[PDB]
């Protein structure tokens, strides 16, 4: 999924890190 | 290392690209506004008179907006709507008949 | 700031996260303008003006998000 | 400092829940005619953004803890 309006699945490959 | 992850991307790099995106933004906004107008008329929250005058004007603004965008890479409104994932079937039907739903 | 405890890993992912949230926030705004017209709390002309202005902004975010996702190697 | 990841996750979910109810309360106050429009458009937009930021961070932290 690529469209922001189709949900948080759009962020699936976006890496996050803690601090 | 990976370098392109550390600089933010821009939408346009020159005068002609900005011009193009200015015009595409207006097309996109005219279609979505037409779509919201059709939806409001379904929901019966606008008079047939207020609706018709607003929809006539949007169709005139629409036809100019698309003429300004139409060219080598965008040939039709269905191609534009698909490139930018703009699903507005009510707007599309008003454009097809070129007249308000009244 | 609890918002700062879990964050994207590089500036471009941050941009992408900001574009995702802004575009959704605009859709939320447009949706309740439509609901405010049906309730009669705004009239047609102020409705069509703000939807127009908000949809223009959402195009720029959407077109940008396409460029950002492709620059990062994400699906598009 | 040394909060557990599940403690941090409870905090963030609680912070998401506050902004969601805040913006939902703003929204019905505006549909009730109790809130002026050009007030609403700026602040609700700005608050909805942070609500979506938090939905994403919540999902990432939840998958970290491996639900």
């Amino acid at each position: 999924n690529a469209s922001s309006l189709y949900g948080i699945s759009a962020m699936d490959g976006v890496p996050f890190t803690l601090h | 290392n990976k370098p392109e992850l550390y600089e933010e991307v821009k939408l346009y790099k020159n005068a002609r690209e900005r011009e193009k995106y200015d015009n595409m933004a207006e097309l996109f906004a005219v279609v979505k506004t037409m779509q919201a107008l059709e939806k409001a008329y379904i929901k019966d929250c606008v008079s047939p008179s207020e609706y018709t005058a607003a929809c006539s004007r949007l169709l005139v603004q629409y036809k100019a907006a698309f003429r300004q965008v139409q060219g080598s890479e965008i040939s039709s409104i269905d191609e534009f709507c698909r490139k930018f994932r703009l699903d507005c079937p009510l707007a599309m039907e008003r454009i097809k008949e070129d007249r308000p739903i009244t | 700031d609890i918002d700062e405890v879990i964050i994207p890993t590089a500036p471009l992912y941050k941009q992408i996260l900001n574009l995702y949230a802004e575009e959704n926030a605009i859709e939320d705004t447009i949706f309740y303008l439509g609901e405010a017209l049906r309730r009669g709390v705004i009239d047609l002309d102020v409705f069509l003006k703000h939807v127009r202005l908000l949809s223009r902004k959402q195009f720029q975010l959407r077109a940008l998000m396409q460029k950002a996702r492709k620059t990062a190697g994400l699906s598009d | 400092s040394s909060a557990s990841l599940e403690t941090l996750l409870a905090l963030l979910q609680a912070e998401g829940a506050k902004i969601e109810e805040d913006t939902e309360n703003m929204a019905e106050k505006f549909l009730d005619g109790e809130l002026p429009l050009d007030s609403f458009i700026d602040v609700y937009q700005s608050k909805r953004k942070l609500a979506h930021m938090r939905r994403v961070k919540i999902e990432k932290l939840q998958e970290m803890v491996l639900k």
